[PDB]
RNA sequence: AACGAUAAAAGAAGUGAGAAUCUUCUUCGCCGUAAGGACAAGGGUUCCUGGGGAAGGGUCGUCCGCCCAGGGAAAGUCGGGACCUAAGGUGAGGCCGAACGGCGCAGCCGAUGGACAGCAGGUCAAGAUUCCUGCACCGAUCAUGUGGAGUGAUGGAGGGACGCAUUACGCUAUCCAAUGCCAAGCUAUGGCUAUGCUGGUUGGUACGCUCAAGGGCGAUCGGGUCAGAAAAUCUACCGGUCACAUGCCUCAGACGUAUCGGGAGCUUCCUCGGAAGCGAAGUUGGAAACGCGACGGUGCCAAGAAAAGCUUCUAAACGUUGAAACAUGAUUGCCCGUACCGCAAACCGACACAGGUGUCCGAGUGUCAAUGCACUAAGGCGCGCGAGAGAACCCUCGUUAAGGAACUUUGCAAUCUCACCCCGUAACUUCGGAAGAAGGGGUCCCCACGCUUCGCGUGGGGCGCAGUGAAUAGGCCCAGGCGACUGUUUACCAAAAUCACAGCACUCUGCCAACACGAACAGUGGACGUAUAGGGUGUGACGCCUGCCCGGUGCCGGAA
RNA sequence: GAAACGAUGACUGAAUCCGCGCGGACCACCGCGCAAGGCUAAAUACUCCCAGUGACCGAUAGCGCAUAGUACCGUGAGGG
């Protein structure tokens, strides 16, 4: 469902100084449409986005001993809010 | 009648032109003009058919009528003469009363701002479209259809002349621009007189170049090829072919006829063309 | 000089693709029997 | 043997277990229509940070495009899709075929093309027409008002809609000059003491009766059914009518004003050197695009896509106290692509390979011009062995007494010639040419005079061996053979007298044409061509011409 | 081949019970047979997979693999 969309928060110098303008970074579904993250980030926070930005980012490709591999594909979706609005449980961080 | 050239470039001597002087420059009708691409003279399974086509000039149809008994009864008027690249001939743009607009080949002599008129009830001067039993007897005459409606398929390259020898059965005793007497339904239409442009045989090339803007490849000589390539290919020198002159595939050439033996069309040829 | 092997994605895939394989009977051919083999590499497409 | 172009290195300093190879400083050298910068294709994390050093690196490495970890890529407006069609691929029905299958109208897929709303700046260690700031734009949905009767498709018309060469007028990008303007400081080594030297010198937006070349232009009524299947204020015909010089319309760009940036540098703090704060001037003269005004002008023959969006008209329809249309406000904004290499050490070449790779940008001085040549800016680089030696011999170069083709298969090779101006120029000819034929002169600096300027002419003077002072830079002729000519060919031993060629001839072919590809009474090429066309064959500009033999052979014709 | 018989592509085409078809050209006789209408398990074949066995192999052998259709080569089929 909702909670499902959203896998992780980003964790980076960058992302940190993002949210310190108010700017939030999370790991998302592959497959999410921009509505979709939209709409799961304002329900699971309660708060109104203004603007969202998306990437598809290709996973890394690494080797453990003679195992070659590729890591999971990944999606970043940066948001901003109005109201200079935050997220507690991720503002503090 | 032609343009000619100071031999400035050594392929400039020989080269001649056409005249375009009377023709009302005039971009095609938007309403008339299709797509035609090219064809290396391949065929629907990519194989060359057709030999040595390919390049020249991009070119636009221009659709014509031939059969012009949708508009026989009423008349237009000539409202300029044009050039088609497609065909050895002139063509020319008619503006009906009826509102219509349409292409017809254009005849020789024929001018501009002149009026003409199809169908049935039509005078014996150039352009009027007539059946061919309504045409007066030893009249010059192109645009023979071989089928009533079907559409003109006789007398339509530059300068051609079909000359009525005259009525018989339903039928009508013609003379084609071979030589070659035939005999046609006189309910086939016709269109009155010579087929124009004319001085078009006499024009010169000059430089290969003026083939190729003709879309006409390079024509090969079989003995220059070899012998796995063609039957007149081998030999250790220049040679003179060691056998019948033949084509690629074999077959005679210089001499063997080659019209279908037994044929439907053969009891309306009343002789040979010679 | 110029070399036999020039790289084009929608070429490869065009050409030796898994909808191309499939397209023809000796294609599906191809398909059955590499699967046969235990090929890591089925098509192209794979890649 | 070799360590992969002879573009080149030197010192200091730092680091470190260890340094010719890493880092910093100072210089030196090499590219500069490139060896600089930006895209595409391709590659795939190679980018940034921090670490590492087995192997990979043709040496060495403390370093790296290698190894480990973590970060980094942000789009309503750029490119693709949710739009369009081309070749082509498909393709219900339908046409053929032992089977698998081959065709095939509409429809559909298909960019290399049509269409289409965003610019100026700033900054991560690494993204930027995406993020942030500043001010625009687009469609869509709704609300309030202007509403106050039309809306106009799956069909019609207009339109989109297109070539090559050349060229007039105006402008910009952009580059040059200066005792223009602004900022900084200095006096060198004999002089200069600024009139020297260095650097900088306007980008977006809005408005403005300022300037402005160029470019776009019919209106309306009526008639004709028969044209657009039908309809039709739309379109096309026919007819009538409207003050030619033009005004009607547009405004590339310029000036002005205002405003938003930027701006040489200045400051301050400081942590193998960055962080923030601040901010001057905006001139006059000149050059100038392949860019813009632009769908311009002229000339030519080989005669130069389609469809959608767009504009216009009805059909049907639902309406006609809520129809389009407008203004403001709010709301909304999907998907994939963006890092980095990208003429190369990251792509194709088994290599960190002297090769190959499509488009755009590509400054200055000098030089008739230039994307040429020399030097150079910005920028980039010294090509991942090094040091000494200073034999034979080998490669690439400089010069060479006397002679000058005596060499040799052959002047093979190498030299001579070399740009621009003036003078001058043969046989021969198809009157175009041969022709840059040949040959001779000139070329630099100062000064005055004249003229159309960047310049040149004239006169006189000056210096050297020499003045396209260095680099780019034709040796010529006489006479044959072959081919007429420009062209073409054996990827990797032959570029030619080979092929092709314009011209010429023979012949076949009357259109379901001959001819050709085919499982085939399918389909297709020929050709949406029609004997002034098309196929096949030979000859090969042009000129003068092209004889004798029909027994054999082959073709056309004959018939007891 | 003296070539019966079945089998169809083309053309053509009879009897139904005293009738019909065969018996290796062809005739008589003597024998065997009821075409042109359909289904049918069982014995048989094979071995991807499973289990047991072995005068089979034990790391160049045995499957190509003590596992991998991987690395690697090739545009690809494919090789490995
Ligand atoms: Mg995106
Ligand atoms: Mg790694
Ligand atoms: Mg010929
Ligand atoms: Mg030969
Ligand atoms: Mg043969
Ligand atoms: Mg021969
Ligand atoms: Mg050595
Ligand atoms: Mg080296
Ligand atoms: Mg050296
Ligand atoms: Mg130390
Ligand atoms: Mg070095
Ligand atoms: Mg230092
Ligand atoms: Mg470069
Ligand atoms: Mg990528
Ligand atoms: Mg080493
Ligand atoms: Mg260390
Ligand atoms: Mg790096
Ligand atoms: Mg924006
Ligand atoms: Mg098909
Ligand atoms: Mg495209
Ligand atoms: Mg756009
Ligand atoms: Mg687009
Ligand atoms: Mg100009
Ligand atoms: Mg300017
Ligand atoms: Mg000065
Ligand atoms: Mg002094
Ligand atoms: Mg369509
Ligand atoms: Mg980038
Ligand atoms: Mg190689
Ligand atoms: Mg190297
Ligand atoms: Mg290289
Ligand atoms: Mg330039
Ligand atoms: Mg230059
Ligand atoms: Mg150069
Ligand atoms: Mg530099
Ligand atoms: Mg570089
Ligand atoms: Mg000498
Ligand atoms: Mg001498
Ligand atoms: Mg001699
Ligand atoms: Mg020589
Ligand atoms: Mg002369
Ligand atoms: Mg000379
Ligand atoms: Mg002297
Ligand atoms: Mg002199
Ligand atoms: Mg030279
Ligand atoms: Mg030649
Ligand atoms: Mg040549
Ligand atoms: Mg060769
Ligand atoms: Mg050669
Ligand atoms: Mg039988
Ligand atoms: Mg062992």
């Amino acid at each position: 469902s909702h909670y499902d969309i959203l896998q992780a928060p980003v964790i980076s110098e960058k992302a940190y100084s993002a949210m310190e303008r108010g700017v939030y970074s999370f790991w998302v579904s592959p497959k999410a449409t921009k509505t979709e993250i939209k709409d799961a980030i304002q329900q699971a926070f309660g708060v109104r986005v203004i603007g969202i930005s998306t990437m598809n980012v290709p996973g890394k490709r690494k080797r453990v001993g003679r195992f070659i591999g590729q890591r999971n594909d990944r999606k970043k979706a940066i948001v901003r809010l109005a109201e200079g609005q935050s997220i507690e449980a991720l503002a503090g961080q | 009648a032609v343009k000619k050239y100071k031999p400035y470039t050594p392929s400039r001597r020989q080269m001649t032109t056409a005249d375009f002087s009377g023709l009302a420059k005039k971009r095609p009708e938007k309403a008339l003009t299709e797509a035609l691409p090219k064809t290396g003279g391949r065929n629907n399974r990519g194989r060359i058919t057709s030999r040595f086509i390919g390049g020249g000039h991009k070119r636009l149809y221009r659709i014509i009528d031939f059969k012009r008994r949708d508009k026989s009864g009423v008349n237009a008027k000539v409202a300029a003469i044009e050039y088609d690249p497609n065909r050895s001939a002139r063509i020319a743009l008619l503006h009906y009363a009826d509102g219509e607009k349409r292409y017809i080949l254009a005849p020789e002599g024929l001018t501009v701002g002149a009026t003409v008129n199809a169908g049935p009830e039509a005078e014996p001067k150039l352009g009027n479209a007539l059946p061919l039993r309504f045409v007066p007897v030893g009249a010059v005459v192109h645009a023979l259809e071989l089928v009533p409606g079907k559409g003109a398929q006789l007398a339509r390259s530059a300068g051609t002349s079909v000359q009525v020898q005259g009525k018989e059965s339903d039928y009508v005793i013609v003379r084609l621009p071979s030589g070659e007497l035939r005999r046609v339904h006189s309910e086939c239409y016709a269109t009155i007189g010579a087929v124009g442009n004319a001085e078009h045989k006499n024009i010169v090339l000059g430089k290969a170049g003026r083939s190729r803007w003709l879309g006409r490849k390079p024509h090969q000589r079989g003995s220059a090829m070899n012998p796995v390539d063609h039957p007149h290919g081998g030999g250790e020198g220049r040679t003179g072919a060691g056998r019948v002159p033949v084509t690629p595939w074999g077959k005679p050439t210089k001499g063997l006829k080659t019209r279908r033996k037994r044929k439907t069309s053969d009891r309306f040829l009343v002789t040979r063309r010679k | 000089m110029k070399r036999t092997y020039q790289p084009n994605n929608r070429k490869r895939a065009k050409t030796h693709g898994f909808r191309a394989r499939m397209k023809t009977k000796s294609g599906r051919n191809i398909l059955a029997r590499r699967r046969a083999k235990g090929r890591h590499q089925l098509t192209v497409s794979d890649e």
